[PDB]
């Protein structure tokens, strides 16, 4: 009952909920950051700083392995290799598919590490859930229509979309074992940046910062020399 | 349109009402005791029969109100 | 979270009392009427509580033939 | 193509409406034998027995009513032949009134003959 | 039963906002109307002009009960449009009894069946329809002046809400608004009609007014002038609702503005219930002896209306290019025939009136079904006409123009022949059922000396046959402006259907195209039965015609 | 009262006013 | 209240033009044959 954190439970900071998967998310965020730095020259201290901080924090998250991870990762390889078509972003899109009312998943690569991001259909009460949660694209086009309008309607989706109950050529992806609420505290004692949900948001802002640094080229020589007298104040001659 | 309808419907209305539109009539009233043993108020006289003798009108009335309560809300409800 | 009545009626009636009391207790009070109509009258007559006779609201005309009364005739006036 | 719990909901409504429709069907079948609008040979004889029993018992044919004599009339005039409208508006008689549309003389005319034979049979004993 | 069905359906509707429930709430309403049929069938074992019910307020007649049952069947047939999906997927691999009862077919049906269409998402739609039926049936049974007014309102208000239940359509809100306003004017005439009756006669009983009327038929202070011209005002309020001329102007606009599945029920049920109610009034108010009262009969409005409905209905329909405006003018010419049979009050004309009303209600329903089905068939078809691109609310009225039907006999021939037979039956061509209906009303009128109205009607029909033939000329004589959709039939895009058995185990997977997409059976069977009834009426006329012979004998006997 | 339960059930007597959790689980397979 | 295409006279005038019924004067069609030379 009290073994695991409950995703979306309030953390004590308003608007900050319990992360459904904090460990993998930090690895995804850290490996993604260690990938974007590579478009920065090695003599940049900004690169070396972020590269140093992220690797230091990465080795700590690896140090806290969930129970049964080795067993699940051996299974989950045999799923991705046998049914790579199902989880291929180039085939099912970056969002895992088009049917949000069933399970979806793609395989993502960062630094060469392999990630599988899954979108379990949103948990809502039975009595306010229409058509299992299907997406309402509105009424089908009826009457006299031109071909283009029928094209714009979504007519190519009859031949690609799936009845969710049609599951024979597919395998149900079981996700990664999670960290028991004791391990979450133990990991965040090592990192020392507050709750793991706080650590995650600082990591993802750290990921977005790299793109701004790269564009600005913050490691190149000073743009504007201050002109004479620019930083003079009211100092008395020593 | 005013005169033609009014002329036509003036005959449709009865003597009871068209009265009092140099020899006038005077209505005369007296008293009875057998019909005064328990005089009811008109609200009670209607209650004496609105729920037994004419209860079909009440049941139909209720259906009209129900359709208005359901219909007037079905067409104006916030869609969510 | 919220229970469903048809899955677990008793857990629903507890939830309805605690979380939606004005609506749930409207149904209890209102239902208590037809329970009153079905139980109080039989037990009242059981214990000798007798419904009273209707009070007269029109002159009670006696049935049967007229009684052929002698007395109080015109001669007695003087 | 309904969601996960919609058909069970629809069964509960269909279940009720068939129960309600089938009870009106069962009530309508018996009352027509009382209305004289169906073959009712069995009902007539068990009517003549029940009622002529009530006569010799001295108890009211149709029983006693808490309601006033005029209220009984309104009840009789609201429900007589009223199972012919069951398709539209249902209605059942729960009032013990004496206004049932039939001459009651046959029941009295009958019981006394059962009272005549009972006394004669007691004489030879 | 209808009242228990409304209350029960309303309690289930009031604890859900799930729009996916609309299809199942419509399927339960058809079950409910079938119980009402079983109950009014049991009530049919008595011979009587009428039996007062519920304190004199309501009455039951053999004619009252045969008409409630007809309303119930018609309602079951119209309720099918919102109870089953328009289209279907059919393969020979799924076509046996074991297949239908013990196998399942999985495929993406959301677009093919229009699961999320507007007709499939209004939760309260069957409920508002049941209220209109509740009002319709109560009116046939009304025996009091006050009962009449409440029943016509309960029928009318629901037709206003049905005309407005598509709330996101500017065309339905407008049609709903016109109908509510002008029908409210219509009801103020009906209330004035009843009010003058009770004020001059002291009674709300129709049974009491008929008695006062029969005494007053002899051959000095209170001549009963009020009955004929109170009934006249009362009658005009009902000629608005049946859309008899010259009170017809609203119906072409409203019927054309509201959606077509809705215009099916709104253009058919009010007529059956209102005409049956007027029939008993016309029989019990006819002065057999010629008299001063006869000179002023309220029924001359009906002849004036029937006269006008014949000219107006056929002539204004000549230059109608909109199919719903054409169908409504065709109705105004058919209610002229109905009115003419209702105004000649005789055994032969009452048989004719009863036969015509039932046959026209099944025929006008066939016309609506074919129209609705034709615009659901155009799903695998494409057009390049600017006019068909400039139409408004194409989802609610898929077919709006006669020209949209150009070449339909080359797209689907039997559905085009079904509409040809139905239209030819509106014309009055033998040996179809509509000819026999028209002939029965002409025979009655000719017998009773209405030779002039018979001549109007025959000349009127040839005029109305002109625009009926322009519809058929559109179906048969030109080529389709619609083309098979090029991508739905491309031999490269096919959806996967998969056939499972009784317990979630796959049997066979199939790949299917657009040629495997057909009309759903409930509509093709319904069109098939009514077409064949119309076609083969001459071999199956005995029980239907005798049913009307006996009802008239009960009404005119004793 | 049934029509009143209809008005309470559909939230017809409700004025909406104010001024839903994560559903993306990432998984780590490690190296290729 | 209803759209012009649905109830408008000019839209009927398109579908049934008055020019579909020729009317010539004797100055141009003396022989009643459409101006045949
Ligand atoms: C929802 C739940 C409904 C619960 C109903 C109330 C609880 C039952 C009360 C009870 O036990 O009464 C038994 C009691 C038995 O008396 P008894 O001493 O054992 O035998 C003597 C005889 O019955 C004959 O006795 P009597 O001749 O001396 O007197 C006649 C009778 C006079 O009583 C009557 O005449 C009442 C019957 C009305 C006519 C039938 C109407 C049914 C048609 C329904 C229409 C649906 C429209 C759609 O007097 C009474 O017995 C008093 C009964 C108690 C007061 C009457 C109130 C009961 C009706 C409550 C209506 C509830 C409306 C709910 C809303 C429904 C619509 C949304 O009386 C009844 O049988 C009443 C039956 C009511 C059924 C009609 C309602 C359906
Ligand atoms: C049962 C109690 C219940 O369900 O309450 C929970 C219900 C919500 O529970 P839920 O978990 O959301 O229901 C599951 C689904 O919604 C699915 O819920 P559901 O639709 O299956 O059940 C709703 C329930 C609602 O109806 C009732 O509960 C009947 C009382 O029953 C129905 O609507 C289907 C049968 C309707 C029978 C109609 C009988 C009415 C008398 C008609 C004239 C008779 C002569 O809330 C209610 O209050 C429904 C009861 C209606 C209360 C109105 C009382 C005033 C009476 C006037
Ligand atoms: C006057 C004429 C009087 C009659 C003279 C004879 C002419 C009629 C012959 C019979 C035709 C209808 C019956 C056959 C039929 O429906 O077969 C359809 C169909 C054959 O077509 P299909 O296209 O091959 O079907 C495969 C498609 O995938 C199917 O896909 P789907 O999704 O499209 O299927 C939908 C299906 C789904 O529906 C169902 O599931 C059927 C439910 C049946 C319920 C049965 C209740 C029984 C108790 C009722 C109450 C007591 C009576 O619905 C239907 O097929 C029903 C269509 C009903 C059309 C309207 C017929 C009634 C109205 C007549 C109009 C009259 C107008 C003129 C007169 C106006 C008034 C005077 O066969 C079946 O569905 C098999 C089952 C047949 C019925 C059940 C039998 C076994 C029961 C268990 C043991
Ligand atoms: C598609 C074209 C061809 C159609 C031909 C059929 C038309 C004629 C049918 C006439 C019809 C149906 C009414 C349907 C109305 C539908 C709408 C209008 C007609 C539209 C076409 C009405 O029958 C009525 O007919 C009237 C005149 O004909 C009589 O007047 C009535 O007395 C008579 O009841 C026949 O119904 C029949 O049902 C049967 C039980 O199934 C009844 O038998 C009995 O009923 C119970 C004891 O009562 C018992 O429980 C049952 O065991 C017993 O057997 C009959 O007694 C009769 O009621
Ligand atoms: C067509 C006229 C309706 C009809 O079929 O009547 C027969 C039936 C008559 O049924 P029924 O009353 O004869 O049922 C059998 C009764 N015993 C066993 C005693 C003979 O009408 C109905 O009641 C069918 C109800 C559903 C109607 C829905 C339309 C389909
Ligand atoms: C046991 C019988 C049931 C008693 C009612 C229980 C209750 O309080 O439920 C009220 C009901 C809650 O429905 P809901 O909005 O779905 O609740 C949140 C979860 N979705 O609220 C509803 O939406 C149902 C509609 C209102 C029902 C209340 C009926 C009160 C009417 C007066 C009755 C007295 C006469």
């Amino acid at each position: 009952k009290g073994k695991f954190l409950v995703p979306g439970a309030p953390t004590g900071l308003t608007g900050l909920g319990t992360h459904p998967s904090p460990r993998s998310a930090l690895l995804y965020l850290y490996h993604s950051t260690l990938e974007k730095l590579k478009q920065i020259p090695e003599h940049s201290v900004y690169r070396q700083s972020v590269e140093a901080v992220t690797r230091h924090r990465l080795a700590l998250v690896e140090s806290v392995v969930p129970e049964g991870y080795d067993a699940w990762v051996e299974r989950a390889k045999k799923l991705l290799e046998e049914h790579a078509d199902q989880f291929d972003p180039t085939k099912v899109g970056p969002e895992g598919g088009e049917e949000v009312q069933g399970a979806r998943a793609v395989k993502v690569e960062r630094d060469g590490r392999v990630f599988v991001v899954s979108r379990l259909p949103k948990e809502e009460d039975e009595r306010v859930l229409e058509w299992d949660g299907e997406v309402d694209e509105g009424p089908e086009l009826e009457g006299s229509r031109t071909l283009e309008e029928k094209i714009e309607g979504g007519l190519e989706k009859i031949f690609t979309r799936r009845d969710v109950k049609d599951t024979v050529g597919r395998v149900e992806w079981e996700p990664e074992p999670q960290l028991t609420a004791e391990q979450v505290a133990e990991l965040e004692n090592k990192i020392g940046a507050g709750l793991i949900e706080e650590v995650i948001q600082v990591a993802e802002g750290e990921l977005k910062l790299v793109d701004t640094m790269v564009k600005a080229r913050v490691w190149e020589p000073l743009e504007e020399q201050p002109r004479p007298g620019q930083w003079e104040y009211f100092e008395r001659k020593p | 349109v005013g005169i033609i309808i009014s002329s036509f419907l003036f005959k449709m209305l009865p003597y009871g009402v068209i009265i009092s539109n140099k020899n006038d009539l005077f209505f005369i009233t007296s008293k009875i005791w057998d019909g005064a043993l328990a005089e009811n108020n008109h609200i009670s006289s209607i209650g004496n029969i609105m729920y037994t003798n004419y209860n079909v009108w009440l049941i139909l009335a209720s259906f009209i109100l129900l359709l208005a309560m359901v219909g007037a809300i079905v067409i104006t409800i916030k869609p969510r | 979270t919220t229970p469903r009545f048809w899955s677990t009626p008793l857990k629903y009636c507890r939830w309805a009392a605690r979380e939606r009391p004005a609506l749930f207790f409207s149904v209890v009070i209102g239902a208590l009427g037809p329970v009153t109509l079905a139980t109080v009258p039989p037990l009242r007559r059981l214990i000798g509580d007798v419904d009273a006779a209707p009070i007269p609201l029109t002159y009670p005309i006696p049935p049967g033939p007229r009684k052929q009364l002698k007395g109080y005739d015109d001669d007695t006036e003087d | 193509q309904v969601g996960r719990g919609g058909f069970a909901k629809a069964m509960r409504l269909a279940g009720f409406i068939g129960l309600a429709g089938g009870f009106l069907y069962f009530y309508q079948r018996s009352i027509l034998r009382f209305y004289g609008m169906s073959e009712n040979a069995r009902e007539v004889e068990m009517d003549m027995r029940e009622m002529t029993d009530r006569v010799k018992a001295g108890l009211p044919l149709y029983g006693e009513s808490r309601l006033s004599p005029a209220m009984q009339g309104v009840a009789a005039r609201q429900s007589r032949y009223s199972a012919l409208f069951f398709g539209v508006m249902p209605w059942f008689n729960f009032v013990n009134h004496n206004q049932h549309g039939v001459d009651t003389a046959k029941y009295y005319q009958q019981a006394e003959r059962e009272l005549e034979a009972e006394r004669l049979a007691r004489e030879q004993a | 039963m209808i009242m228990i069905s409304i209350l029960s359906l309303l309690l289930s509707t009031s604890v859900t906002l799930r729009r996916d429930m609309s299809i199942l709430f419509n399927r339960i309403s058809i079950i409910a109307l079938a119980y009402c049929i079983l109950h009014d069938t049991m009530s049919l074992s008595f011979i009587s002009k009428g039996i007062g019910l519920h304190g004199g307020l309501l009455h039951i007649t053999n004619l009252t009960q045969i008409f409630h049952i007809f309303i119930f069947i018609i309602s079951i047939l119209i309720l099918q449009l919102t109870s089953f999906y328009p289209r279907k997927v059919w393969i020979p691999e799924y076509s046996s009894l074991k297949d239908i009862f013990f196998n399942k077919i999985l495929y993406y049906r959301t677009k093919i069946i229009n699961k999320m269409g507007e007709h499939m998402k209004i939760i309260e739609y069957p409920l508002i329809l049941l209220f209109v039926i509740s009002g319709a049936v109560f009116l046939i049974s009304t025996n009091d002046l006050v009962s009449i007014f409440l029943s016509i309102e309960l029928q009318s208000y629901g037709l206003y809400l049905l005309s407005t239940i598509y709330r996101n359509s500017e065309l339905s809100t407008t049609g709903g608004l016109i109908y509510f306003l002008l029908g409210g004017l219509s009801s103020c005439f009906i209330l004035l009609g009843t009010s003058l009756l009770y004020v001059n006669s002291g009674t709300t009983s129709l049974d009491g007014l008929y008695i006062l009327n029969s005494i007053s038929d002899v051959n000095s202070w209170y001549k009963p002038y009020y009955l004929n011209f109170s009934l006249l005002i009362f009658s005009i309020g009902f000629l608005f609702k049946v859309s008899a001329a010259p009170f017809h102007f609203w119906s072409p606009d409203v019927y054309d503005a509201i959606p077509t599945i809705v215009t099916t029920f709104v253009a058919i049920i009010a007529k059956i219930s209102i005409f049956i109610f007027l029939l008993e009034l016309v029989y019990y108010t006819n002065s057999n002896a010629n008299s001063y009262l006869s000179e002023f009969s309220w029924t001359y409005a009906l002849l004036i209306s029937s006269l006008l409905s014949l000219i107006i209905g056929t002539v204004v329909g000549l230059t109608q290019f909109r199919i719903k405006r054409l169908l409504a003018y065709s109705t105004i010419s058919h209610v002229g025939f109905i009115l003419l049979a209702l105004s000649v009050s005789s055994i032969e004309s009452t048989q004719a009136f009863i036969f015509y009303l039932i046959q026209y209600s099944i025929s006008n329903l066939n016309a609506f079904f074919i129209l609705i089905t034709i615009g659901f068939s155009l799903y695998g078809y494409v057009t390049n006409n600017k006019e068909y691109k400039s139409l408004l609310d194409k989802n609610n009225s898929p077919i709006q123009l006669i020209s949209q039907l150009k070449g339909y006999f080359y797209i689907n021939p039997l559905l085009s022949l079904s509409l040809a037979i139905t239209i030819f039956s509106f014309v009055g061509v033998p040996p179809l059922v509509g000819f026999f209906a028209k002939q029965m009303v002409l025979s009655a009128a000719l017998d009773n000396g209405y030779i002039f109205l018979s001549l109007i009607a025959i000349i009127t029909s040839v005029i109305g046959a002109v625009y009926y033939l322009n519809v058929i000329k559109e179906i048969f004589f030109y080529s389709p402006e619609h083309e098979v959709n090029p991508v739905l039939n491309e031999s490269d895009s096919n959806f996967s259907l998969r056939i499972l058995n009784e317990k979630n185990v796959l049997i066979r997977s199939v790949l299917l195209k657009g040629r495997n997409i057909f009309i759903s059976s409930p509509f093709s069977i319904t069109i098939s039965i009514i077409t064949n009834v119309i076609l083969l009426f001459i071999f199956m006329n005995k029980e239907w015609l005798s049913m009307g012979t006996i009802l008239v004998q009960i009404l005119f006997s004793a | 009262t049934i029509g009143f339960v209809y008005e309470l059930g559909h939230d017809a007597l409700k004025v909406h006013s104010r001024q839903l959790k994560s559903s993306v689980v990432i998984s780590y397979l490690g190296n290729i | 209240f209803l759209p012009e295409a649905m109830v408008g006279r000019s839209k009927i005038d398109e579908k049934y033009p008055d020019s579909d019924y020729p009317t010539l004067t004797d100055k141009e069609d003396p022989d009643m044959n459409g101006g045949y030379i």
